[PDB]
C-alpha cells in the first residue's frame, strides 16, 4: 500500500524522466539518409534491375529484352538459354540484378557464377566445430589414425605426395554413435579447422526421389567448394548398408541413393583434400562397395579400453566435478568393466548428484562405486 | 479536503470534521485493515490523533503502511506511534515489523527500532552488519565507533 | 488512491511508447520505405548488400535490402520485405508464423505437479535430482554438471503420465510430449524430420522438456535391416537416437522416455553416460498407495463410512490410477444414486469393477 507506493511513486516519475528526456535530442537529431541514400543508390540497382522488367539465385528473370534477353529462365515461363555461339555480355549476360544462368548451367560461366544452390544445402555444415580436444580424452587409438587419415595430409598434404601417396581417402567410425564419435570427427574438423560437413543419412532419404543423390551431388559439388573439408556421415545405417531390399523393390531409390553416394564418391573426388568419414552402429551392415578401397580405405572403431584408458577419462570427466582428490579413478576404473567414453560420464556425471545427495563438494569412492553400481545395474539392457 | 494541505504549503481544523472520522479512522481500524482514512488523518495536523489511534491492534504489513503515513505525509513530521504503537509490537517490540520499517526509507530513525528489540550481540551483529550494510550512514565515526 | 497514480503512470509509459525528431524520422525511414510493399522469401546471400529472393508467382530479383535492419537478422529460405519495382529487400520481415512441428503436446509447466499426482515421491527424487536438480541450475554448477532425460516405466496415467509433467511443471521449462506411434507415416526420413521438426522447436525454444511416450514401434531394432523389416524402425529411432546422442544438457532441454517395451531399445539408445534414469511405476503399496489414496480419496467428497483402510486392504495392489478409477466412477455411483457425498459401498464397488 502506502509505502510501497512511495516506491510506486518512483517508478512513474522515473519512467516519465526518460520519457521527457527522449523527447530531448529527438528534437536535436531532426532517418531518410541510412536509406533513401542507399535506397536511392541501390534505387539506380533496383533500377539496374528494372530495366527489361528484371548463392542459389534459381530463376534469373532478366527479362524481355530482343535485338539480347541475355538470361536463363529455368521455370515455367519461357525457359533460355543465350548460348549456340559466343554470347556473353560483358560484365553479366543480362538484368534481374540476376545475371546469369539461374542454377541450371548453360554455357559458362557466364556473368561469374549467379550460381548456386537451390534449398541451401539442406544439409548443413558446422566448420571448426566446438570439438578440437573435447570428446577427445581417451580416444586417441582411434585419432591415432583419424589425424593421419585427416589431420596430417590437412596439415601437410605434401608428405603423401613426397610419399607419392595420399590420406586414407575414407574412413569408417562404429560403436556407440556420435557418442564422442561424432565429435571426435568434429574435433580433428577443428583440430585441423577444415571444413565438417555433419550430414546424417536420415536427411538423405525423405519423401522424394532423387533425394540424397540430389543432396550428395550438393554435397559433392560444395564439398570441392569446400575443399578440404570433412564429408561426415553419422548414420551410413540411415540409408541403410549392402542389402537385396531391392528384391522387395521400393527400397532401390534408398538403395541407389547409397548407389548415388557410392558411385560419384568414387571416381572424381579428391579425399586428401575433401574428408570423407562414417560412423554407424554396425560396420557388419555396409555394402561393400562403401569397404572398398579408394572409397573406404581406413576402417576404425569408436571403441573401448581397458581399466587404464577409463581412468584417465574418468579423470578427464571427472575435472568438471568437485572431486576427492584422495580417491583413485584406477580404483573406480578397476571395478568397471570395458564401457562407453560416453557412458564414463555416468561415472562421473550421476556423481554429482551422488555429491549433491551426500551433499559433499567433491563425491566419495563409493559415490563412484554407487554410481557404477547404479548406473551399470540402472541398464540391464 | 478540510484539513489536507495544509500539509503542502508551510514554510486548521475542525473537531466536527475532525470526530466525524474518529468513526471512521476506527471503521477502518475496527477492519484494522487498510488504508482510507489514515489518508484522511494525514491530512489533519492533529498531534493528538497520530499519537492516540492505534497504540494497540495492528502489526505485520499493517503498522508498516502506518509508519511511512506517521512522520512523511502529515503537515508536521511525527514519530509518538514509532514510540508509541510501537511499544508492544510483540513479535520483538520492536523487531519484527520494525525492520521491515528499517529497510525503505533509506533513513536511519529506524535504527534504534532494531536497538531496542535486537538484544543480542548476534541478532545485533546481523543488525550491525545490518547498519553496516548502509556504509553512508554507518561509515562516518560518531555513529562509527559508537554505534560503528 | 496510489492506483490513480498507477493507472496513469501506466498510461504516461503508453504515450511515451507510443512516442516512438526521430518520429519524422523513424517515418522518415519509413518514408524510404515506400508501400504498398511486396512478400517474398529468401534464398541464399551474400556480403554483396544485394540478394536474391523466393517467390510463389517465382520473380526471384536480386536486390539489396534497405539497410537499417539487418541480413543476420535473417536466414536463406525465409519472407522479406521487397519492393513491387525489383522486389527489393525492404528489410527484415517475418516470416514470423511456423507453428507446426510433427505431433507433439504442446506444453509448458504443465499442469501436473508432483503433489497433483499422488506421492510417487520414490521415484520423484529420480526424475527430479536428474533434471529439476539442475534444473535449479545452482547446485548443478557445482556439480560439476547432469544426464540427460529419464526413463518413465509403469503406468500411464498413474505413474508414467502423472509424473511425467510434474517435474515439467516444476521445471517450467517448454514439455515437448509425443508418442512414436506418433511418429510414422511407414514412409521413410521424416520421422527423422518429425524428430527434426520436433527438435528444431526443441533447440529454438531452450529451454524444454522432450518427453517421450510408448516407443513400440519406431524403437524396435529387431534382428534384421532386411527382409521385411521396415527401415523407418531404425531409420527413425536412429535420427531421434542422432539428436538423442548429439545432445546432453547441463539442465536446459530435458528428455523424458515413457513405455514398457524396454530391451526393444538399442543400449546406445540409452546410452549410458547421458541417460543414467529408469523410473518404473509400481503399485503404490498399501501405504504409498494410501498416500495416493487420501489424496485422490479425499478430494473426493464422500461419507464418513468412507475409509482410506476400508478401501487400502481390500485391494489387490491396484495402480495409483485404479485409486483414481475407483475414486471416479465411485461417484458416478452416487451421481446414479444423484447424490453429493458419497457412501462408502460405491467405492468397493467402482473399485471391484475398476
Amino acid at each position: 500500500d502506502d509505502k510501497i507506493v512511495p516506491l510506486t511513486e518512483g517508478d512513474i516519475q522515473v519512467l516519465k524522466s526518460y520519457g521527457a528526456a527522449p523527447y530531448a535530442a529527438k528534437l536535436k537529431q531532426t532517418n531518410d539518409l541510412k536509406d533513401i541514400e542507399a535506397r536511392i543508390k541501390e534505387k539506380a540497382g533496383v533500377k539496374e534491375s528494372d530495366t527489361g522488367l528484371a548463392h542459389p539465385l534459381q530463376v534469373a528473370r532478366c527479362t524481355k529484352i530482343i535485338k539480347a534477353k541475355y538470361v536463363i529462365n529455368l521455370k515455367q515461363i519461357a525457359k533460355f538459354v543465350v548460348g549456340l555461339g559466343e554470347r556473353v555480355s560483358p560484365t553479366d549476360i543480362e538484368e534481374g540484378m540476376r545475371v546469369g544462368v539461374d542454377r541450371s548451367k548453360y554455357n559458362i560461366e557466364l556473368p561469374l557464377p549467379p550460381r548456386i544452390d537451390p534449398s541451401v544445402t539442406m544439409m548443413t555444415v558446422e566448420e571448426k566445430p566446438d570439438v578440437t580436444y573435447s570428446d577427445v580424452g581417451g580416444c586417441k587409438d582411434q585419432i591415432e589414425k583419424l589425424r593421419e587419415v585427416v589431420e596430417l595430409p590437412l596439415l601437410s598434404p605434401e608428405r603423401f605426395a613426397t610419399l607419392g601417396i595420399d590420406p586414407p581417402k575414407g574412413i569408417l567410425l562404429y560403436g556407440p554413435p556420435g557418442t564422442g564419435k561424432t565429435l571426435c570427427a568434429r574435433a580433428v574438423a577443428n583440430r585441423t579447422d577444415a571444413t565438417f560437413i555433419r550430414v546424417i543419412g536420415s536427411e538423405l532419404v525423405q519423401k522424394y526421389v532423387g533425394e540424397g543423390a540430389r543432396m550428395v551431388r550438393e554435397l559433392f559439388e560444395m564439398a570441392r567448394t569446400k575443399k578440404a573439408c570433412i564429408i561426415f556421415f553419422d548414420e551410413i545405417d540411415a540409408v541403410g548398408g549392402a542389402r537385396f531390399d531391392d528384391g522387395a523393390g521400393g527400397d532401390n531409390e534408398v538403395q541407389r541413393t547409397m548407389l548415388e553416394l557410392i558411385t560419384q564418391l568414387d571416381g572424381f573426388d579428391p579425399r586428401g583434400n575433401i574428408k570423407v568419414m562414417f560412423a554407424t552402429n554396425r560396420p557388419n551392415t555396409l555394402d561393400p562397395a562403401l569397404l572398398r578401397p579408394g572409397r573406404i580405405d581406413r576402417k576404425v572403431e569408436f571403441s573401448l579400453p581397458d581399466l587404464e584408458g577409463r581412468a584417465n577419462i574418468f579423470r578427464i570427466h571427472s575435472k568438471s566435478m568437485s572431486v576427492e582428490r584422495g580417491i583413485r579413478w584406477e580404483l573406480i576404473s578397476r571395478l568397471c568393466p570395458n564401457s562407453t567414453g560416453a557412458e564414463l560420464r555416468s561415472v562421473c556425471t550421476e556423481a554429482g548428484m551422488f555429491a549433491i545427495r551426500a551433499r559433499r563438494k567433491v563425491a566419495t569412492e563409493k559415490d563412484f562405486l554407487k554410481a557404477v553400481d547404479k548406473v551399470i545395474s540402472g541398464y540391464k539392457k | 479536503d478540510q484539513v489536507e494541505k495544509d500539509a503542502e504549503d508551510e514554510t486548521f481544523s475542525k473537531e466536527d470534521t475532525l470526530r466525524l472520522c474518529l468513526d471512521i479512522v476506527p471503521y477502518f481500524l475496527k477492519h484494522n485493515g487498510e488504508e482510507d482514512a489514515v489518508d484522511l488523518l494525514l491530512e489533519i495536523e492533529s498531534i493528538d490523533k497520530l499519537p492516540q489511534f492505534v497504540d494497540e491492534n495492528t502489526f505485520q504489513r499493517v503498522c508498516q503502511y502506518m509508519v511511512a503515513c506517521v512522520p512523511l505525509l502529515p503537515p508536521p513530521e511525527d514519530v509518538a506511534f514509532l514510540k508509541t504503537a510501537y511499544s508492544i509490537y510483540l513479535s520483538q517490540n520492536e523487531l519484527t515489523d520494525a525492520i521491515a520499517l528499517a529497510v525503505r526509507l533509506g533513513e536511519e530513525d529506524m535504527i534504534r527500532s532494531v536497538f531496542d528489540a535486537t538484544s543480542d550481540p548476534v541478532m545485533h551483529k546481523q543488525l550491525a552488519y545490518i547498519l553496516a550494510a548502509q556504509k553512508t550512514s554507518f561509515e562516518y565515526e560518531g555513529v562509527q565507533d559508537i554505534i560503528g | 488512491a496510489t492506483a490513480e497514480k498507477l493507472p496513469n503512470i501506466y498510461p504516461s509509459t503508453r504515450c511515451k511508447l507510443k512516442l516512438l525528431k526521430q518520429e519524422e524520422e523513424k517515418k522518415q525511414l519509413e518514408e524510404i520505405r515506400g508501400n504498398p510493399l511486396s512478400i517474398g522469401t529468401l534464398e541464399e546471400i551474400i556480403d554483396d548488400d544485394h540478394a536474391i529472393v523466393t517467390s510463389p508467382t517465382m520473380p526471384d530479383y536480386y536486390v539489396s535490402i534497405l539497410s537499417f535492419v539487418d541480413k543476420e537478422l535473417l536466414e536463406p529460405g525465409c519472407s522479406v520485405l521487397l519492393h513491387h519495382k525489383t522486389m527489393s529487400i525492404v528489410g527484415v520481415l517475418q516470416d514470423d508464423a511456423d507453428p507446426m512441428v510433427s505431433v507433439m503436446k504442446m506444453d509448458k509447466s504443465p499442469t501436473e505437479s508432483y503433489s497433483d499426482i499422488g506421492g510417487l515421491e520414490s521415484q520423484i527424487q529420480e526424475i527430479k535430482e536428474s533434471v529439476e536438480l539442475p534444473l535449479t541450475h545452482p547446485e548443478l554448477y557445482e556439480e560439476m554438471g547432469p544426464p540427460k532425460g529419464v526413463i518413465l516405466y509403469g503406468a500411464p496415467g498413474t505413474g508414467k503420465t502423472l509424473l511425467a509433467k510434474a517435474v515439467a511443471n516444476q521445471t517450467s521449462a517448454t514439455f515437448l510430449r509425443i508418442v512414436g506411434s506418433e511418429l510414422i507415416q511407414k514412409y521413410l526420413g521424416d520421422g527423422p524430420r518429425l524428430c527434426r521438426q520436433i527438435f528444431k522447436v526443441a533447440g529454438e525454444n531452450a529451454p524444454s522438456i522432450v518427453f517421450i511416450d510408448e516407443i513400440d514401434a519406431i524403437g524396435t531394432k529387431r534382428y534384421d535391416s532386411n527382409s521385411g523389416g521396415e527401415r523407418e524402425i531404425q531409420r527413425t529411432m536412429l535420427e531421434l537416437l542422432n539428436q538423442l546422442d548429439g545432445f546432453d544438457d547441463r539442465g536446459d532441454v530435458k528428455v523424458i522416455m515413457a513405455t514398457n517395451k524396454i530391451e526393444t531399445l538399442d543400449p546406445a539408445l540409452i546410452r549410458p553416460g547421458r541417460i543414467d534414469r529408469k523410473i518404473l511405476f509400481e503399485n503404490p503399496d498399501l501405504s504409498t498407495k494410501k498416500k495416493i489414496l487420501g489424496i485422490h480419496t479425499s478430494k473426493m467428497n464422500l461419507s464418513e463410512d468412507v475409509n482410506l483402510e476400508t478401501l487400502v486392504t481390500t485391494k489387490d495392489d491396484l495402480s495409483g490410477a485404479d485409486i483414481q478409477a475407483m475414486c471416479t466412477e465411485a461417484g458416478l455411483l452416487a451421481l446414479r444414486e444423484r447424490r453429493m457425498q458419497v457412501t462408502a459401498e460405491d467405492f468397493k464397488q467402482a473399485k471391484e469393477r475398476v
